[PDB]
């Protein structure tokens, strides 16, 4: 909320490098899956081999 | 080392950086040379002190004996500027003689002046009110820089932003004249380089002279001239 | 010169029957400077009975032109210059009916040839005339 | 719809006292056709008490618009153009004083907006607006 | 979120030197356009020296761009104009869309990103040597150190 | 206020009903070919209003 | 700044060659580091591809 | 090519429509005007794509 | 003996810090060592923790 703006400053050489973040605001969602294998490869549309 | 012969990655720059310093440095002595010939008309020779060498700073205006036509134009009163210019662009006109030969009516001037002229009540109605532009020959001959150019009644102005001209200084002048404006390279201060064609700027790098350090000497010998020093015709503007 | 035919032809062909068939004698009333501290009917009213001004090298203040031409700048709303179109028309001061003699400075495309009522332009400019016929031939 | 300000809001806006101020109910009169064997002054009276015509979705024939825009098209001299607004005003029909107003159909740069007079309009588009009113509580 | 003082350095205050101001009231009868001459003049004189620069520009952003476009004065020579494709960044670039406008000297820029906040502009120069510089400093290992 | 602009999806008949409007059908009437990037990135592309 | 490569004068041909240099504004700030190593690889290749 | 009131007028000049005959039909309807190819006649090229 | 201002940096306008200062006119009376002593306080409060 209110901004994102990633590399900021950071002291140089022997310093703290933050590789992850610890106050947050995370959720999980499962993401739908959707095949589509309506299809016949007939025995000529097989030129993919 | 002299590294122009294998010059694989650094050279071409370090090397370039160390001529486009030693040339812009030159460009900027032979730019100060020219404007001084042209708004003082006289040769820029002075002491490292900045007094001026009166040896070597011959002024135009006796070396040939001719005077410079001297005006001046206030923008604030209701006289037209450009009626003052158009009598002065005759009497520049009159004095070119029977080889005529311009190009055009240059009154090159700083961008105050300029505004404070184009914004008087006599020129607005024509530089508002036409400005073809692209129509210009200097507009079109350079068109690579940002300079104003109002070509009014012959009368060509040009803005100069490069900060050499003090404001309320219009420098009326023709363009084109052949062999009115003049300048000359000399050779350098060797005696190798004594009665040698001039090679433009010339650069060394001494290395046996001393001991703490290498040096680089550059040695520039430059002289502007204005022969028909009788045609420009410096002005003052009140604004 | 000397009134041969300098002030006693180019001022008969100025009023003339045909110099409004044909084109030249053209007053141009651009915007900016025309508009500052002025009222629609005053500057239409001006506009009326305006002679020359400076920079014409054929006759500098030569009179009343028989067409004025009104055209369209940049520091210019289009409700300023369609104003004076409709005001002057509305005083007698109609348009030029040869559609090409609506011209501007080349650039500036919108341009409106206003032809001078006969009166306003005819009478003075005979009397100018012989006014400098006169005073020239009293040389 | 059945006259639930479909008739009484549109047609007061449409004659109004700030529709003038604003933009909206604008008329187009090219060239072409409109030009087709007809003088100036005919023209100019035809302009004058013109009502709307079809392509318009809103109203259609939605009585006399407070504004008539005349542009020039590619068949129409400067003179014909020119021709109008001289014609127009002369009969009193003056021009839109808002410089924003005068825009044409994108292209074809020139056009001028004309303001009809009040008598032409509101009288008539009232009239057509109760008569419309009438004709649809009739049903 | 806090600025580092041991390390935002300000620019005019690290020289000596101050920036310009303006102001540019769209609603009124002044153009806009004048006020951004004077500044351009104003600008220009205090260069001096070398004084050679490519194009003046004035970064705004769409709604300053369109409200100072629209003014009464300039829109008939936005209208007419609108660069003619005849503008110095339109032919260098030629590529990148972005509004632009060249008039009385200064060019109207329109920056679309976000960063510039409302009613805000920066007139700045454009070609002059060495007035923008930047530069990359080395890792923070011990490998890196003392390398380029 | 990263945001580069302010869009207002609608369809065919909400976008001809809100701008015929009478306080802004005059403005639509008055427009440019230089809308906003959209008209120029977007363009030749995609046939919008 | 004007002074530092400023040839100009006209110095005399034979002696007294100008060796101009120094007195030039010139200060050393320290640049700011800012990591972004915020990250964890899970397999990704080890990002060695 | 004119289009007005949405009608998309377009000129053929190829001649293979006789005058008086305007042909008005949507453009872009998926699944609308379909083609199709077909083998050779021979045995070779029988039952190939 | 001209100072050279590319060199010749001073340190108040360099750390960002400011110096003291005072004031006292020792001829007409009083002990002046109150301002010095006042001076002292002002001082090891900027030393503060040390």
């Amino acid at each position: 909320e209110k901004g994102v703006t990633k590399m900021n400053a950071m002291a140089r050489g022997g310093s703290r490098k933050y590789i992850g973040s610890e106050k947050a605001r995370k959720e999980i969602i499962e993401v739908p899956f959707a095949p589509l294998d309506g299809v016949t490869v007939a025995s000529e549309v097989e030129a993919f081999r | 080392q002299y590294g122009t012969e294998s010059q694989t990655a650094s050279v071409e720059a370090l090397v370039q950086r160390k001529i486009e310093h030693i040339q812009r440095s030159h460009g900027i002595y032979i730019r100060d040379c020219q404007y001084t010939a042209l708004l003082k008309d006289k040769i820029l020779a002075e002491d490292e002190d900045g007094n001026e060498i009166t040896a070597l700073a011959k002024n135009f205006s006796t070396l040939w004996g001719v005077s410079r036509k001297t005006g001046a134009i206030n923008t604030t009163t209701a006289v037209n500027p450009f009626s003052v210019l158009a009598t002065k662009r005759q009497e520049i006109i009159d004095s070119m003689g029977e080889n005529n030969g311009f190009t055009s009516m240059v009154v090159l001037c700083t961008t105050r002046d300029f505004n404070a002229i184009v914004d008087h009540p006599d020129v607005r109605a024509a530089y508002e009110g036409r400005d073809g532009g692209a129509e210009y020959l200097t507009r079109r001959l350079g068109d690579a820089v940002d300079f104003q150019v109002f070509t009014h009644k012959g009368v060509t102005l040009v803005e100069d932003t490069s900060g050499k001209l003090t404001d309320g200084s219009a420098y009326m002048f023709p363009l084109g004249v052949q062999d009115m404006f003049q300048a000359v390279y000399a050779p350098a201060d060797s005696t190798d380089h004594v009665n040698t064609i001039s090679q433009g700027s010339y650069l060394f790098l001494n290395a046996g002279e001393n001991w703490r350090r290498d040096v680089i000497e550059s040695e520039v010998s430059y002289a502007c001239m204005v022969t028909r020093s009788e045609l420009i015709c410096d002005l003052t503007i009140t604004v | 010169q000397y009134n041969a035919d300098a002030y006693r032809r180019k001022i008969e062909s100025i009023n003339s029957d045909a110099a409004l068939t044909n084109g030249a004698f053209n007053q141009f009333a651009y915007g900016s400077q025309m508009f500052e501290g002025k009222t629609l009917q005053e500057i239409a009213e001006s506009l009326k009975t305006m002679q020359v001004k400076d920079s014409s090298r054929e006759d500098e203040n030569g009179l009343i032109f028989p067409h004025v031409t009104l055209q369209l700048v940049s520091p210019t709303t289009p409700a300023q210059y369609y104003g004076l179109i409709a005001e002057a028309v509305k005083l007698g001061f109609e348009v030029c009916p040869d559609w090409r003699l609506h011209v501007g400075t080349g650039r500036n495309f919108p341009a409106c040839r206003l032809v001078r009522q006969a009166e306003w332009y005819k009478p003075h400019n005979e009397k100018l005339m012989a006014e400098r016929i006169a005073e020239a031939e009293k040389q």
